[PDB]
């Protein structure tokens, strides 16, 4: 069973970082590619990024590169750090995983395959509301 | 957010977002209000564990067919938000989940 607890701060301020956590106990060695998925009021599900064993966390271009990520095996968890927050970022931040599978449409030596991300196991998600007070 | 209406027992065939370009690996999700989204259709035909034979997408064989999601025999519990993450080959990477469609059940 993939356990995903969300010990988020909930009430954040402007010019402050994020501290939302998710710690996985179980079948979590390298294959389940973890990611972060949020849901705002009005704005849909924005896939803001993932992290693998290659240590290349590609971020969202609409996120404007204001998020650094941190996955460690010492504390055995995955954290998010969002800087310079806006009051439209009162979103529920789920910590889910994905399985990167390829779709071959031609010859594999000519680069005719593209990768998708199928989210199979999800979490709970904490309500991190941006407060400007 | 585009709404859609269906009754009890009718096969709800909801539409997709952007136009299909080449190969397709659609990712259909049922986002419950308040709860977590549930994976429904991956690789245009396959289903994960815990999903019956009612939820089924169109397999992309001999491209020219639009991607839809058939929900045969809907209930009151399966009335929530829906997403279609379109993954193709002629647009590169897909960063957004597309236009969300909202299914409504009369009754
Ligand atoms: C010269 O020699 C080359 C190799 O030596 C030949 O290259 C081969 O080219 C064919 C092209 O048709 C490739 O075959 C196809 O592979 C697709 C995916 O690969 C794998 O899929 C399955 C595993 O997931 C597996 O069962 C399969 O055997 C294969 O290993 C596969 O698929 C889709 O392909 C098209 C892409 O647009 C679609 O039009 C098609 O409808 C298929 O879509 C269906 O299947 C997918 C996945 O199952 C579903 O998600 C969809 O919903 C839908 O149902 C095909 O079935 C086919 O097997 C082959 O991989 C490749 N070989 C290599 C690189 O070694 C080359 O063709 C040859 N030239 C000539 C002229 O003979
Ligand atoms: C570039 O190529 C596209 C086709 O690959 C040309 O047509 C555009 O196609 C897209 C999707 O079919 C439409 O959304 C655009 O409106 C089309 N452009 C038009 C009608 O001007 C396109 O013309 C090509 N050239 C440029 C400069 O984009
Ligand atoms: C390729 O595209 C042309 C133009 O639309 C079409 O007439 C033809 O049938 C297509 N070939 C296929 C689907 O094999």
């Amino acid at each position: 069973q993939v356990q995903l607890q969300e010990s988020g701060p909930g009430l954040v301020k402007p010019s402050e970082t994020l501290s939302v956590t998710c710690s996985v106990s179980g079948d979590s060695m390298n294959n389940y590619y973890w990611t972060w998925i949020r849901q705002s009021p009005g704005k849909g599900l924005e896939w803001i990024g993932y992290i693998s064993d290659r240590e290349s966390a590609t971020y969202n271009p609409s996120l404007n590169s204001r998020v650094v990520i941190s996955r460690d095996t010492s504390k055995n968890q995955l954290s998010l750090k969002l800087n310079s927050v806006t009051p439209a970022d009162t979103a529920v931040y789920y910590c889910a995983t994905a399985r990167r599978g390829q779709r071959i449409y031609g010859v594999v030596s000519f680069g005719e395959f593209f990768y998708y991300y199928s989210m199979d196991v999800w979490g709970k998600g904490t309500t991190v509301t941006v407060s400007s007070a | 957010v585009r709404p859609l209406s269906v009754a009890l027992g009718e096969t709800a065939r909801i539409s997709c977002g952007r136009q299909a370009l080449g190969s397709r690996a659609v990712q259909w999700y049922q986002h419950r209000p308040g709860q977590a989204p549930i994976l429904l259709i991956y690789n245009n035909q396959d289903r994960p564990s815990g999903i019956p034979e009612r939820f089924s997408g169109t397999p992309d064989i001999n491209f020219g067919t639009r991607a839809t999601l058939t929900i045969s025999g809907v209930e009151a519990g399966d009335e929530a938000d829906y997403y279609c993450h379109m993954w193709d080959s002629r647009s590169g990477f897909s960063w957004s989940f597309g236009g969300a469609t909202r299914l409504t059940v009369l009754g």
